[PDB]
């Protein structure tokens, strides 16, 4: 009368992990995964995206044309990665929607110039300033036009440019408002030059404040920079005396995956679709914890910096 | 333990079984032995795969998104940018703790769930002839070679061959 | 399937139990037969209705709210609006797989326990009369017509009746 | 015999239903419901919220005076519909932060205009022009005065309103932007002038911009658009030197369910809390995916086509 | 109500039992009494007391926020501030609700859970020396004294000493 | 006999708490908790956080310096509080983004003015109004200078203040709007003068409008406030040529817990974390139902009123 026993259990590891359920704070089970990407490789990876340095140079100084940006004309990106370094040796100036336009033009992705030529007839044309130094002599902002009185006398300006060829221009354009009134009228030959761009659906005014301003690059006068958007069968209409900054051209606008990112990381040789001011990180997690910002298919950001799921059953030790 | 097996009556973890997450360990005539179930293992695998892939899936693109970080102050504008990024992140870190916990919870009970079900198989295998202690083992009053374990592992178990022994050896 | 009923010792589902959701069918000397347990099909029924209840049926009022489409490129007020719209969206979104992955893992669950409530019900009726094969079926180890088998169905069966014969049928 | 059988089971059906779970994807049901909306109606519903029809105008040209618009003159609505059709055959305007005037004009959901008596002394009232063609000849916006020389002369306008109502005031006025010196000569008889509306907590001033525009309606000028919003205890003062397009009273200002949506779909004879630009929708299932816009009671928005909760347990064959 | 113990074969709450949430009810020849199971009851309030501890007690610290009540309509810029306000609020509302939910329903589980383990404890410990009514209660075949319970309810019963006096009151 | 009797039971209470399940909407349970706080003490708590009521001061006001305000003058607040009884008596001012500005000075949490000397050369300061008694004699706002002519001129105003102490500074200035032409030459004997602040990253102009508004206190005239912030390592430059309420210094800005809220409640001495404008309420549940506007450790607004969580088993009596 012989007798035998059969027993069922499950398996069991030496130390094993430590995870959180709706009951416990702690409870040891046999394995898990990390949900949360604590970490990044510490490079912006130049893959898939198109990835654009600023180094030295702005989105919107790029725009505008610094003679240290004149490298980014007609170029395109994905993502425009600025610098905690990058400064202005240009003409100081002044966008009172600074954010808006450097949202617009990452959002376009796109810095592509097609060169107009507006009748700018009695006015002194491609103006210079000691502060923007082109290669070695004065020099002005590339896209930018200044233009001065011609035989001292600085006429009315009525100019228009449509857009019949099917897609949105955006125009940059500013005003000058110069340090002294002596500048005003050395320049310009008037007391005070009004500013009217207007299309079809929007009007812009612009009037000059002739006075000092603290001087950067040994300059006391400033600019403000405007831009407008005209759309197709619409027609440009400026209307100026004076202290008119012109456009030389249109810049192409574009709907696309397109945006601006400020990181101070290397752009290194990798391929990742989620991109992080710290660097570029992967998206093997459903969570992060390296930054708020993040650009492409990016693992979403929370506060937890460990969050940890059970792939194993609880782990009771044999002791 | 919401069915009181793995941290109930099975009150131990054999870390000799390398080879499956739940199985037999027996003991009889011609010495003991241990070995794995590999359905049971294999449904507790499939349904916590089934929860990583339910996991990371598709992840979200995002490529023009607000401001977040701000190095002058404005005002009005900034502040709801900055609270719109808040809500945002602490409604997706709450939504990741929850998710977290609630699945942890899942986890435990359905290892849980296996082996009670492995061990009800078993029991309803053994009809008759076998009696339960209430470790997880089951006393066997019929001589079960390294051949009827087998047998009991497999669901090749005919208790009718051995019903008459194991009665008379009960009672 | 917690409880491995519907997908465990119940290997297969009946499509002829049309009068419920869980049944009896019987073989006896009077041929077989098939009857529906109301009692677990309605305390499932319930559940789920109350669930639905939860879910169906419960509205939002919100009539004045932001713009979401645009037809002019504007700035920072256009993107921070997309921005807030395409979180709302995408977080409620999160919020309906989430609820329809947990209600739908509960459905299963608790038809699971139904079931395995009814086989529970029916082994504590049955006393030492009767033994499990593990298939979802009882061995009735005396003869028991149509009316002992309703017997057990009504809830009124008394183990005593029968128990001696069983026994003497389960032993020897 | 001495032996009987007793099977415990569960029912199956052919008419199978996959839904998800949270360890599986793909999982057979005997029964499922749908809880996104997929399908519209597609045209809006006359009940239970008031439905205004712009057809041809929009909410600041009625507000304005378009001709085409002023049969909307006094109407109320609980949701405004703007077409895509929709156009202007008024003075060229402009209104800064019109989104805001809109949302303003929306949210309250009333066009009520009771007209006042400003004094306008020494200057001539009701302008026209030949783009604001009402009856056959010429007028201008029905809601807006046109003020121009009066015997070759601009006298300077300072002018009160009280607001000795409890319901606060809304006043639309303008500024006028001749396109060149000559025209602005020719209807103020001044070089250029000064608007200043004010009240006891507010203030805002306008300065005319003259310069060419391109033509709508043969016509370079452009007007400027404005709001005041005056509260009980408060005063409205005006204060002119020229260029002014004034108010003709108050615009009543209301807080309720009102909005405003733009749609292209057919208005219809139904009952429906829910309405979309895409056309009104069943609120039974708790989400939808129609359209991110929705107005009154509205099953909310979600980026997935189906979302199916079970309503049975699983479905296994025979 | 998953495992069917506290709404199911247990169909009776006592409210004579005060020192615990679970317990014994005994009937032998000295009489009857009852007595309370302090582990699995320690385990329920355990289980309680960390859902407890993961959601009262945790505080979220906001200083500086968006304004709330605007006393003037301004427009745009008002109606997003109440739109991100509102948005926030309906969707926290919605995660309290599915966490009440939820932890009631896991809360009635988990109390299901600990009277079925200590059912299906004591039939273990009780082995073939005793039956199940399928009300809760075991009838005993053998002589218990008040040892005897006390046994069960310790965790010190022998059943191979009175498992011959069960078997011949079971099976004879 | 040998037969005996062993049941296994769950105890009950005589009265339970109702609660919900996703399954059942109500089932009842023998404890259960509240998770939403519906009440208050009607109080707000100087602990541990730092209070500062306004009382008839708002924070604008105590910035500028109105007269009654002065108490407030060098004091620090984690939240300061505004009282629905605020009422300004020095000069009718507008501030451009006012709702900004509040915001500013609300973070900030400091009112530290340190005092600096500019040129005011050949200009006469510390101009005074009737509206603006202090000390039972006309004065102005504390921490703003009114520059007049001095000898019936008025010279351009050109001055540099650098900053040089390792943080930021916030300048408050304005821009005074007589309400008549005879005004704008009594003060500074000059038809029209313009105002420019500018620093390296920044340059604000203002051109003053004359005319008639509302009169508060007998003033028809207005001053509209401006504020620049000079970091550390730039300049502010102000040029003028009249009508400038210039800075008497700078005010310290600062990031920390700080903001303000509105609310009618008395400060008596508690201690609570969490501070509402119905008064502080605690924070042992995880939502509350009294306001969304919160300060502190808060618990988390919804819109349920009582949600209930079971901390025992289903309640069956006997
Ligand atoms: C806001 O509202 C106020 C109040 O109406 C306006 O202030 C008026 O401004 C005008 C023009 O600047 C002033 O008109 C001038 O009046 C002078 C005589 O005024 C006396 O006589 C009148 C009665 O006729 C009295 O009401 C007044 O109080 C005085 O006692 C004239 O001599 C001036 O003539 C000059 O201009 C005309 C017009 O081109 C020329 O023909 C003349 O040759 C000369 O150059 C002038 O007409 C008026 O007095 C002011 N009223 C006041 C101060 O109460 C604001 O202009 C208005 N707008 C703004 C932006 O503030
Ligand atoms: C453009 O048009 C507007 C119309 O709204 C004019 O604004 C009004 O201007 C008049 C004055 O011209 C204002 O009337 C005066 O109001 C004073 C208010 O004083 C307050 O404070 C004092 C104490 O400081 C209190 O005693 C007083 O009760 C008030 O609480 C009154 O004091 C004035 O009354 C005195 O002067 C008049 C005139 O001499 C005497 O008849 C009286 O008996 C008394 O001695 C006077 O009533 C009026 O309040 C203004 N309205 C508004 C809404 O501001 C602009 O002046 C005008 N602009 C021009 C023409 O350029
Ligand atoms: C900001 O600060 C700057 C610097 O102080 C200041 O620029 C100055 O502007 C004034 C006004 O335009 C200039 O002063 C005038 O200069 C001319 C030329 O020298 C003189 O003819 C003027 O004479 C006045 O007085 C005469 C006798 O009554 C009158 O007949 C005559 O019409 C004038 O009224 C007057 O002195 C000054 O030269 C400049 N400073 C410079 C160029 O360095 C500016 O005005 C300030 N304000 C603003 C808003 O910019
Ligand atoms: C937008 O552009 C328009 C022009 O398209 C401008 O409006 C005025 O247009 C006229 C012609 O259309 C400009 O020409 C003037 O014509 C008159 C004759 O009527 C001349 O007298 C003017 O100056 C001459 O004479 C002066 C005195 O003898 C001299 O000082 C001068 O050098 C000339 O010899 C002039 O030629 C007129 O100039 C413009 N207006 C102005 C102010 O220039 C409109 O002004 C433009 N937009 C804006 C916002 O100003
Ligand atoms: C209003 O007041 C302002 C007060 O600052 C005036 O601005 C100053 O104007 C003077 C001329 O009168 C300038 O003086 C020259 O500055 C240059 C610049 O070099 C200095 O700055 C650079 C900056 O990097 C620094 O590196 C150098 O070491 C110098 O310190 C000098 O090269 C000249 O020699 C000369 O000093 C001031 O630079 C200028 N300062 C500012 C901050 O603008 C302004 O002109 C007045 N406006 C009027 C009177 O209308
Ligand atoms: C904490 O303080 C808060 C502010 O004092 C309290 O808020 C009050 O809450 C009560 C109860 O919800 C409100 O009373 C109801 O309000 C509704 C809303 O109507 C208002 O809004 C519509 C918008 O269209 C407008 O048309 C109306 O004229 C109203 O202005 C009314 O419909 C009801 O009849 C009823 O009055 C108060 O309105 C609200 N006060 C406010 C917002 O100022 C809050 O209850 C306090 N919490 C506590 C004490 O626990
Ligand atoms: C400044 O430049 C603009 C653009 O070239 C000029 O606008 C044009 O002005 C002429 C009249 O001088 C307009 O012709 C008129 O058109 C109307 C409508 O078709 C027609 O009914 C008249 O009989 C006349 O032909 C022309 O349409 C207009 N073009 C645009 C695009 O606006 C403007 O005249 C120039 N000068 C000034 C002072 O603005
Ligand atoms: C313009 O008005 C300001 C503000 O009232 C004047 O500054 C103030 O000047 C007085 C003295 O006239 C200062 O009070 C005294 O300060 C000294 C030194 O600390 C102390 O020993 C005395 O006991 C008394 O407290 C007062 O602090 C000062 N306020 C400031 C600087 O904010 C200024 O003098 C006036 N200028 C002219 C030209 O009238
Ligand atoms: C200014 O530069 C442009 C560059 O293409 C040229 O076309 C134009 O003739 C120049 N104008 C001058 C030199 O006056
Ligand atoms: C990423 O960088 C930000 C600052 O740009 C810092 O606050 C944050 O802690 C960093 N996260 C890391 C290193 O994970
Ligand atoms: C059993 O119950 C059924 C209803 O479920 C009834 O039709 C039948 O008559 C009953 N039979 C007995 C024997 O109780
Ligand atoms: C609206 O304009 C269209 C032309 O676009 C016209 O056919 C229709 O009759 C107009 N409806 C009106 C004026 O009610
Ligand atoms: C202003 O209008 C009222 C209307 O009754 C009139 O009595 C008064 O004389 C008018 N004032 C002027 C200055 O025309
Ligand atoms: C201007 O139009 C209004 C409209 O009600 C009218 O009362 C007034 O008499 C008109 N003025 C004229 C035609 O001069
Ligand atoms: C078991 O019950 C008996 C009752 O006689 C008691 O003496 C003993 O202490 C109990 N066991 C334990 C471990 O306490
Ligand atoms: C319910 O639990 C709370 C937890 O704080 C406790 O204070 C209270 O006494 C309990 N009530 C009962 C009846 O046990
Ligand atoms: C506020 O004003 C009231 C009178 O309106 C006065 O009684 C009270 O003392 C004032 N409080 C302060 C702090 O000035
Ligand atoms: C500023 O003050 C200095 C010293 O008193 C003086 O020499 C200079 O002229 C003043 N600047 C002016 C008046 O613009
Ligand atoms: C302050 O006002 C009183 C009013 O009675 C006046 O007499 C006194 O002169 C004023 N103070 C000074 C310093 O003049």
């Amino acid at each position: 009368n012989s007798t035998a026993t059969l027993c069922l259990g499950h398996h069991a590891v030496p130390n094993g992990t430590i995870v959180k359920t709706i009951t416990n704070d702690r409870i040891e089970v046999t394995n898990a995964t990390e949900l949360v990407q604590n970490s990044s490789i510490g490079e912006i990876c130049d893959s898939p995206h198109q990835i654009l340095d600023g180094e030295n140079c702005t989105l919107i100084d790029a725009l505008l044309g610094d003679p240290q940006c004149d490298g980014f004309q007609n170029k395109k990106w994905d993502l425009f990665v600025e610098r905690s370094k990058a400064y202005s040796n240009c003409y100081p100036y002044d966008v009172p929607d600074y954010a808006s336009l450097r949202s617009l033009v990452a959002s376009s992705g796109t810095l592509e110039f097609n060169n107009e030529s507006f009748n700018w007839t009695g006015v002194t044309q491609n103006g210079t300033s000691s502060a923007c130094i082109r290669r070695s002599n004065s020099s002005f902002f590339s896209r930018l036009n200044w233009l001065t009185h011609l035989n001292y006398k600085y006429p009315a300006l009525n100019v228009t440019m449509p857009n019949n060829e099917q897609f949105d221009k955006l125009y940059i354009w500013g005003v000058h408002h110069p340090g002294t009134d002596k500048d005003q009228i050395f320049l310009y030959a008037q007391s005070s030059g009004r500013i009217t761009v207007s299309t079809k659906r929007s009007q812009q005014a612009v009037i000059p404040n002739i006075g000092s301003r603290p001087r950067i690059r040994d300059i006391p006068s400033r600019i403000s920079i405007y831009w407008t958007i005209v759309k197709p069968g619409d027609i440009l209409l400026i209307n100026s005396t004076g202290n008119l900054i012109a456009p030389r051209g249109y810049f192409k606008i574009r709907s696309g995956k397109s945006s601006i990112m400020r990181s101070d990381a290397p752009i290194g040789k990798c391929k990742s679709e989620c991109i992080t001011p710290n660097g570029s990180i992967p998206n093997d997690k459903p969570f992060q914890n390296v930054n708020r910002i993040t650009y492409g298919a990016c693992p979403r950001y929370v506060k937890q910096s460990t969050l940890k799921l059970a792939t194993g059953m609880r782990n009771v030790p044999e002791k | 333990g919401i069915f009181g097996a793995i941290a109930g009556f099975i009150e131990n973890g054999w870390e000799g079984m390398v080879d499956g997450w739940y199985g037999f360990r027996h003991q009889n005539s011609e010495g003991r032995g241990q070995a794995a179930d590999l359905k049971s293992t294999q449904a507790a695998i499939d349904q916590i795969n089934g929860k990583l892939n339910r996991l990371i899936g598709k992840t979200n693109e995002k490529f023009h998104q607000i401001e977040k970080e701000f190095s002058e102050v404005e005002g009005r504008i900034q502040d709801l940018e900055k609270y719109v990024e808040d809500t945002k992140i602490d409604l997706w870190s709450y939504n990741a703790e929850l998710l977290v916990a609630l699945e942890n919870q899942h986890t435990i009970d359905l290892t849980d769930s296996e082996m009670n079900k492995l061990f009800e198989k078993t029991k309803k295998q053994l009809r008759e002839n076998a009696e339960d202690m209430g470790n997880g083992c089951f006393k066997i009053y019929h001589k079960c070679d390294n051949a009827c374990i087998g047998s009991i592992r497999n669901g090749t178990y005919d208790h009718n061959v051995y019903r008459d022994e194991a009665l008379n050896n009960r009672f």
